[PDB]
């Protein structure tokens, strides 16, 4: 690891849907990349607009993303969504 | 704003493609018939835009912005109990 | 998806500019190095995208989506009592 | 009028800021066009993406927009925002 990867507790309901969808293995692959280098140009890494806010996404599959931010100073990644839906 | 004519853009097309990606700024093609005006954008920036519009229209970014605001706390991803989710 | 090379795009450049504006569809310029891959889009379609990104980046579309699905009701704009705020 | 123009009640708070910005006259000029032709190419009229959702905006000024939808069959305009700050 180089970064601590956290998830917002309110995003845990997302992980329940990931688990039921059998997306756990894809999701944890993204987690492993976030631990090593959250800016690696893999997994369809995207810098979301507006770019000055520095929110990012990676593809779990063609429907769902992990959306996250990064605290560079403290080397922490914050996962905010793992399910691409309004709830 | 980087603005060029259709004919100048055609003449310097290969350099224009390098510039939109090196500079991350679109290039505006503006000519006499305004109905054929166009924009060149580097593919990475286009992909960022398209990914933003998709996640916004699904309501995902709404959910994200609200979660950034709440005080639900965080859990280290390795401490998630998947078996009991 | 309309895809063409840098070389062919430059030769067909004037027709491409027409096409992106009459079909409202972007054309992908994809060449040897993904460095200089690009997208050409009609100016009108770009202005829609620019405006959308602005209203999403300010949170305006976030609030629009919330209000759209709420049960607050509506009021005819002429019935607004402006002097009462 | 060709169209009835309504506003979501949850959007009335936008009008308070419009009033206090002295943008009421500008806003009411948009209303007058909405009553006549909400598709007129004036006032920086823009069809927002994704276009299949059919939302629109007009500029109150360089910063603030009226965002609205149109019920074509019932000839009603629904204003959803008239202030482009997130509170």
């Amino acid at each position: 690891s180089n970064y601590t990867v956290k998830i917002k507790n309110s995003a845990k309901s997302d992980l329940k849907k990931i688990k039921h969808s059998y997306l756990k293995k894809s999701f944890l692959e993204i987690v492993e990349t976030l631990k090593n280098d959250p800016y690696k140009i893999t997994q369809s890494f995207e810098k979301l607009e507006p770019k000055y806010l520095e929110r990012y996404s990676r593809r779990i599959n063609h429907q769902h993303r992990v959306v996250y931010t990064v605290d560079d100073r403290n080397k922490e990644v914050l996962i905010l969504s793992a399910w691409s839906h309004y709830d | 704003m980087i603005i060029t004519s259709p004919t100048e853009a055609r003449k310097d097309f290969y350099q224009l493609l390098k510039n939109v990606n090196n500079n991350h700024e679109p290039i505006y093609i503006s000519g006499n018939n305004a109905e054929n005006n166009a924009v060149i954008i580097g593919l990475e920036d286009w992909k960022s835009i398209q990914e933003t519009i998709y996640l916004e229209s699904t309501g995902t970014m709404d959910k994200v912005r609200e979660r950034e605001k709440d005080n639900s706390g965080t859990t280290n991803i390795d401490d998630i109990d998947w078996d009991n989710l």
